[PDB]
């Protein structure tokens, strides 16, 4: 009976274009056809738009969405959409009155932590390939700042836009 | 010595009496958050409001209630159910 | 707070 | 009418039996020792146990548990074992026989990885602590962890990270 996608985590929320949302937001999309929050200013509206980690999808396929984007399509696991919220509300309060110390430490960290997620994104090596085909074969990919538990299947034409070296390495490795 | 609203800065619900004096931030660095760890598994469930007082600047700004903001008989109360729909 | 209790 | 619910598995071990449970948290074992501690120095077999991050608890938190303890304790979440233990064995397939090569960089970036959880469970910074104290006179604490980003700080007892982190308390009321 139908088909849900549900939120497994909020991996970060911003201000962006009215639209700027769904599968054309995935980095794999914006470098294939641009970001839809290319322009963004202030110029035109505002909306709240929250990055997500969906459950069985890897980090490449994190997408903007919206509250309203997510019940449009009656995500699950939105329980979780009311405690990010709070949390959020509760540090931009924190941060009015933090130590300058204290959001300098704040910064760094945020930055550290900003590069590994962006990681994630990012093949560490392809440890296998299904021999089915519609000529691209699927790739199992190991990746950056990940266990080997997070290892996916891909879609070969997409994995190999841009992790080809990825894929050419496997093949020399027999 | 009427104490006066100038504005609402911000709103939450909040463990039942984490408002007044003890909630200022320079109160709340030295003995701590009596809204600490808050959820709904308690009422504490009150709604309450981030005032900035007029004549004090923002490090003096305390959450309030509606009894308490009456109970102290501030002026401003006006901006109160302006704000209580916007 | 709590702990494994 | 509480329950708890297992949000995500690290790690897997064969280890004594009965060695599960609360008595298995960092804290437990570091002021009541490993109830795992000889093991396997012989040690018939083990019992194959997870270890377990909760819902709602931070990884200091963290217990083994068996496929037993799991469902005795009536945990929500069940799913997560049976995919874990597929994708478990999904992987240990693709070592057919891998190059060495592919073997030593397994066993590299699984080391990485491993560190890498370890300091979710060391506090990084106190943040804030509470206005109310324990009748022991403790306070609980607001804390960042190593590893993870500041929405993952979480309210924790003060009598617990006092017992390993005391330090960066000192240096929390330090700043003030």
């Amino acid at each position: 009976e139908e088909e849900f996608e549900t939120i497994e985590r909020f991996m970060d929320c911003r201000i962006g274009r009215k639209g700027a949302t769904g599968a054309t937001t995935t980095i794999y999309a914006v470098e294939a056809d641009g970001d839809p929050n290319a322009g963004f200013e202030k110029k035109e509206p505002g909306e709240i738009q929250y990055l997500i980690k969906w459950k069985g999808w890897s980090h490449i396929h994190n997408t903007w969405e919206t509250e309203e984007t997510l019940k449009q399509q009656n995500v699950r696991g939105m329980k979780k959409l009311d405690n990010y919220k709070k949390k959020d509300q509760e540090t931009k309060r924190w941060l009015k009155n933090a130590s300058p110390e204290d959001v300098e430490y704040y910064n760094c960290q945020q930055e550290l932590t900003d590069d590994l997620h962006k990681q994630y994104q990012i093949v560490g090596r392809i440890i296998a390939h299904s021999n089915q085909k519609s000529g691209y074969p699927d790739y199992y990919c190991k990746w950056q700042g990940l266990p080997y538990s997070e290892c996916s299947w891909e879609d070969g034409a997409l994995i190999s836009k841009k992790f080809q070296a990825m894929i050419d390495e496997y093949f020399s490795r027999k | 010595e009427f104490e006066t609203i100038e504005r609402f800065m911000d709103c939450r619900i909040g463990r039942k009496g984490a408002t007044g004096a003890t909630t200022t931030i320079y109160a709340v660095e030295a003995d701590g958050d009596p809204n600490a760890g808050f959820e709904k598994n308690k009422e504490p469930g009150e709604i309450q409001y981030l005032i900035k007082w007029k004549g004090w600047s923002h490090i003096h700004n305390t959450w309030e209630t509606e009894e308490t903001l009456k109970q102290q008989n501030v002026r401003g109360m006006k901006k109160l159910d302006n704000y209580k729909k916007k | 707070a709590r702990t494994k209790q």
